[PDB]
């Protein structure tokens, strides 16, 4: 659910 | 309060609603789930209840560059966008007022934290735009 991507 | 040009406006609050769950069908990336998610684009009234946001004509999703074709052009109401994706990550949501009005970046952050979940932004509006004028007339006083 925190899964996240960088920028 | 405001200053110059600025006075000559009024405020909306639109409500960005988005929903999020797994496909299971799609294999995990890294072992992270892949997920179907949506947005979509609600106005406010001046009571809080829901209404389409007809005063825009356009929105624009500038979605993380690691997906195809990734600025994503809607113009209807509620503007709904849905998407496969293993990340969260923040993107920029550009809403076209009507009548060139304006174009607003309003920050929207997709995430995984619950299946649901709706964000407030308050924008401003100008009221030169007779036709934007008569649409602001329904989601509360200009």
């Amino acid at each position: 659910q925190t899964a996240r991507k960088s920028t | 309060g405001p200053l110059g040009s600025m006075v000559a406006t009024v405020k909306r609050t639109i409500r960005i609603k988005t929903q999020q769950h797994i496909l299971p069908e799609v294999p995990p990336v890294e072992n992270f789930p892949v997920r179907q998610w949506s947005i979509e684009i609600v106005l406010l009234d001046d009571e809080g209840k829901e209404i389409p946001a007809t005063i825009f004509d356009k929105v624009i999703y500038h979605l993380h560059p690691t997906f195809a074709n990734p600025n994503r052009t809607f113009t209807d109401p509620p503007f709904r966008i849905e998407e496969q994706g293993w990340g969260g990550f923040p993107l920029d949501i550009s809403v076209f007022l009507l009548e060139k009005a304006g174009e607003r970046k309003i920050p929207h952050d997709l995430n995984f934290l619950q299946e649901s979940y709706e964000v407030e932004h308050v924008i401003q509006i100008p009221l030169n735009k007779p036709l934007l004028t008569e649409e602001l007339a329904k989601s509360g006083s200009t």
